[PDB]
């Protein structure tokens, strides 16, 4: 009911990002949505004196047949002043966590006058026929980093009774999402979630406990071929960059000679001992692996085939903070890009739960393909940063 | 007098921290001064400008050619940024046929859009007096000046706001705005069409804007931005390939401009060689000889540009189809159409700059380009006809290390067909010879050695002059491919060579890589295994090639 002064970082102008082309159905959907929001005063039309722009597109969330308006506030977010809560380290330790969309609440708080011109967006026209319908926000917009910061006081006032009632439930807020962690039963968790949503009304099952870090495992065989031993030495030599005392000379001693790849080689006793010591070393965690809030999180994804994908979140090379294997099959058996996009969304969600920020992705995809199709399968309210790797990494099969 | 509705002004500011323009007035002849006094007197009598006292410290130079021309370049440098009047120009293939299309001149409305009151003082200009014996006449603009930075955007937004209710209450018509001309199309009867045109003239007159009752000089076919727009079709303005015995750099830039421009409707246009002659020249006047390939390409261009070809307009009720053909040397051509033999438009795609490539990657890129272009022009992705078997694409994307995807498509049997030329095995081959390869080079003398030893005792080491480590590793693999049977296992330590071959190219800049490709094509089964170097892995003989 009272606007809080918001400004930009010193020396930075407002965002001026090109609106990318949209299909006719998404354009019409945005026309209906923005017409309704204009009737509700949440947005207002602007004139040509507003040179700033932020991209916009339309998606469809899970279990819904209604379109939703998605704004790519990445540039405005990085250009918006830094607002100033320590991240809950217990949210990732909880048994279950539920994600709620509390974006509508932001629309009840007006936006600072002089800042509104920085939220300008354009509904594009097909074939550049019309100049495009230009809008700016009058309330807190969903996707902007200032919306949760400004609404934080009101959110604390709304969640104060529920927090005082259940001190065993951890509540976190990131962007337009509310993460509610507990240790109850799935039925009790769903009834409690309905309790919280009806509590918020009058004013996504996720289980981190079924998630752990993945160790480097070595094969257990009774007979080893030359190729088997070569791959084992390769993987151990790769792991020696992460683990110090990895030793491979007794296993490479077996490869002496020019033998056929499919020839079985019996392991000497020194080779068995070396391999056992290497197993023991790999069973231990990595030495000196810490998280630094001042550094960026990097996520790497490898396509393993048959709907399987591997990923690693780290900050320094060979110092993995998280590793995982997303192999879920959800209506994307014939589309690599949809699978990759869902994987990026899940990894970003896990990163939000663990560290409270999104990582920078290294995607195994050509820039043009990804930039052409990723919005067709996006369903989250946030968007991470990403880059593209064009050289096939050798370590792929070492995470398989 | 009928009350005229006022046009709301757009608040305009200068760039932050900057001040208005202050430029010295150009000295003018007596006749030019008289002409500018007459013109400015008439404009003042019409309300476009107003006289100002000496308190205004700003000034913009004025000229006459009469006709008054004001040089606002400094004020343009000092004026704020505006939203772009147009993000791009439409494409004729996106237009939808109309029974009637009328053109209305709203030029009289250009100088009838008021300027922001607080900004008018920055448009001040001075007419010099005769012999400069009196103070020059001081004027300022009250409407959007011609040549000012913000005039097109403010004019288009004002006209759009004016036309919004008329276009809303008349959905059965279509109104487009371009500069000082409106274009109104409809499928109504011609009488109803002229009626609604009169309604538009009245609605525009409710803001005091006058459309000429005179018949419009613009009539079909409309010539616009290198385009011919006819009542039922469109094409490019005629393209003439000149007959030149000697071709300079500017002649080839004009030829590749006419060919690139003509390629959007004329199918089969190629520009590889003619643009290749421009590689790293940076000299506009240099004459460059014409290669034989450029001569054959130019001849095929003259054969394609023999007789005129037209494109049809878009019909949203029919499906959108895009068909791709391979042309060689990284050249691809495509036609977008809805009915056979009747193209909406055509185009081409050239492969990107790369050391290695294959046809499937290029086809994928071309598909993405056509998809983006189609979403721009028609707002939907077309259904594709591609020269590639379904099983080929399935093998590729299922085995490719990168994520890839093309939208709905079907196979069309138009050679040359994109195919996978070789496929590496996933497991070692039983019964096949195992070639342990290696290569090495001296960094100073550039002397190296490449070779292999096999499980059957076969061996070879070849010495090489003027080579590198990477070159000797590739050469080693090539030797193993040369001297092996149809099925072969190959063991290397070169992360470089494995990185090249796992990218699956079918063509390369390096002749060595191309030779390796040609050897792989002849094989039945190839398994390529990698090992770490200098780890004492027997068979992998680093010392045999470092002698
Ligand atoms: C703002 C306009 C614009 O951007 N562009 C591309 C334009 C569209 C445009 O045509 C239509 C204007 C109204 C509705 C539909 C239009 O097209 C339908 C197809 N079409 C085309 C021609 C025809 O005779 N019959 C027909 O059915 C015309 C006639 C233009 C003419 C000039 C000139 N000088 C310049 C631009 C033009």
């Amino acid at each position: 009911i009272e606007t809080v002064p918001v400004k930009l970082k010193p020396g930075m102008d407002g965002p001026k990002v090109k609106q990318w082309p949209l299909t006719e159905e998404k354009i019409k959907a945005l026309v209906e949505i923005c017409t309704e929001m204009e009737k509700e005063g949440k947005i207002s039309k602007i004139g040509p004196e507003n040179p700033y722009n932020t991209p916009v597109f339309a998606i469809k969330k899970k279990d819904s047949t209604k379109w939703r308006k998605l704004v790519d506030f990445r540039e405005l977010n990085k250009r918006t002043q830094d607002f100033w809560i320590p991240h809950p380290a217990g949210l990732k330790k909880k048994k279950s966590v539920t994600v709620l969309d509390v974006g509508d609440a932001y629309f009840s708080v007006p936006l600072d006058e002089d800042f509104r011109k920085y939220t300008a967006f354009t509904i594009p026209s097909i074939n550049n026929e019309t100049p495009g319908i230009r809008y700016q926000y009058n309330v807190l917009p969903q996707g902007w980093k200032g919306s949760p910061a400004i609404f934080q006081s009101s959110m604390t006032k709304i969640l104060e009774p529920f927090k005082k009632q259940n001190p065993d439930i951890v509540i976190y807020q990131y962007m337009d999402d509310l993460y509610v962690g507990s240790d109850l039963e799935i039925g009790q968790h769903r009834t409690k979630i309905e309790e919280l949503r009806q509590h918020l009304l009058r004013w996504y099952e996720l289980h981190p406990d079924k998630w752990t870090v993945q160790p480097i495992v070595l094969p257990e065989k009774d007979s080893w071929t030359v190729n088997d031993i070569q791959k084992l030495v390769g993987k151990l030599n790769w792991a020696s960059q992460i683990y110090p005392g990895i030793k491979v000379r007794q296993l490479s001693k077996l490869l002496r000679g020019t033998k056929a790849l499919t020839e079985v080689i019996p392991l000497t006793e020194e080779a068995e001992l070396e391999l056992a010591e290497n197993r023991e070393i790999l069973k231990e965690p990595v030495h000196g692996v810490y998280y630094d809030p001042s550094k960026d999180l990097i996520a790497e994804i490898q396509k393993q085939g048959q709907g399987q994908w591997t990923y690693q979140i780290y900050q320094e090379p060979f110092k993995n903070l998280k590793t995982g294997k997303y192999a879920r099959m959800r209506g994307a058996h014939t589309n690599d890009v949809k699978q990759l996009t869902e994987a990026v969304q899940k990894i970003t969600t896990e990163s939000i739960v663990i560290w409270g920020k999104t990582p920078k992705f290294k995607l195994p995809i050509q820039k043009e393909t990804w930039e052409t199709w990723w919005t067709e399968y996006w369903q989250a309210t946030w968007i991470p940063e990403w880059e593209f790797v064009n050289t096939p990494p050798l370590v792929k099969l070492w995470y398989q | 007098m009928v009350p005229i509705s006022p046009i709301e002004t757009v608040p305009v500011k200068l760039k932050p921290g900057m001040d208005g323009p202050k430029v010295k007035q150009w000295p003018l002849t007596e006749e030019k001064i008289k002409a500018l006094v007459e013109i400015c007197t008439e404009m003042e009598k019409e309300g476009k400008i107003s006289k100002i006292g000496p308190e205004n410290p700003y000034n913009t130079p004025v000229f006459a050619i009469w006709r008054k021309l004001v040089d606002f370049r400094e004020l343009n440098k000092r004026t704020q940024d505006f939203w772009e009047v147009q993000l791009g120009i439409p494409h004729p293939a996106g237009l939808k046929k109309k029974k009637s299309v009328t053109v209305l001149d709203v030029g009289d409305a250009y100088f009838s859009v008021p300027l922001d009151e607080d900004f008018r003082k920055y448009t001040a200009f001075t007419i010099p007096s005769i012999n400069n014996e009196t103070p020059g006449i001081r004027y300022q603009y009250n409407v959007l000046p011609q040549g000012w930075k913000g005039s097109p955007a403010i004019f288009q937004s004002s006209m759009t706001k004016i036309l919004e209710p008329f276009a809303a209450q008349n959905p059965d018509i279509v109104i487009y705005q371009y500069m000082d001309d409106l274009y109104v199309g409809s499928d109504l009867e011609i009488g109803q069409h002229r009626t609604k045109i009169e309604e538009l003239r009245q609605h525009l007159l409710r803001w005091g804007l006058t459309t000429p009752d005179k018949k419009h000089q613009k009539e079909p076919p409309f010539l616009w931005m290198g385009y011919e727009l006819h009542p039922d079709k469109w094409t490019v303005q005629p393209i003439v390939l000149p007959e030149k015995d000697s071709w300079t750099v500017n002649d080839i830039q004009k030829l590749v401009g006419k060919l690139n421009w003509a390629s959007q409707i004329y199918p089969g246009i190629k520009v590889r060689q003619l643009s290749k002659l421009l590689r790293g020249t940076k000299a506009l006047t240099e004459v460059i000889p014409l290669t034989e390939e450029a001569e054959l390409e130019l001849a095929e261009n003259r054969e394609i540009l023999k007789e005129p070809v037209h494109g049809v307009y878009y019909d949203p009720s029919k499906d959108l189809i895009a068909e791709i053909q391979k042309q060689g040397q990284g050249q691809w051509t495509y036609q977008i159409y809805q009915e056979p033999f009747k193209n909406l438009k055509t185009g081409k795609y050239a492969r990107m700059r790369g050391a290695h490539t294959n046809d499937v990657k290029q086809l994928t890129e071309a598909v993405q380009k056509i998809t983006t272009e189609s979403i721009v022009i028609w707002g939907k992705t077309p259904k594709f006809k591609l020269p590639i078997q379904k099983e080929t694409w399935e093998t590729w994307w299922t085995e490719y290390w990168q994520a890839t995807w093309i939208p709905e498509w079907e196979f069309v049997n138009t050679p040359p067909l994109v195919k996978l030329w070789y496929q590496l095995e996933k497991e070692p081959i039983v019964g096949a010879e195992t070639f342990y390869v290696d290569g090495a080079a001296n960094r100073e003398t550039k002397l190296g050695k490449a070779g292999y030893v096999t499980n059957k005792g076969r061996q070879k080491v070849v010495p090489l002059t003027n080579t590198t480590n990477q070159k000797t590793e590739l050469q080693a693999i090539y030797l193993a491919l040369q001297d092996s049977g149809l099925e072969v296992n190959i063991v290397t330590d070169s992360q470089y060579a494995l990185g090249i071959i796992q990218a699956q190219p079918d063509k390369s800049e390096s002749e060595l890589v191309n030779q390796i490709i040609e050897q792989l094509i002849k094989k039945e089964k190839v398994y390529l295994a990698w090992v770490p170097a200098h780890k004492g892995i027997g068979g992998n003989e680093q010392v045999d090639k470092l002698v």
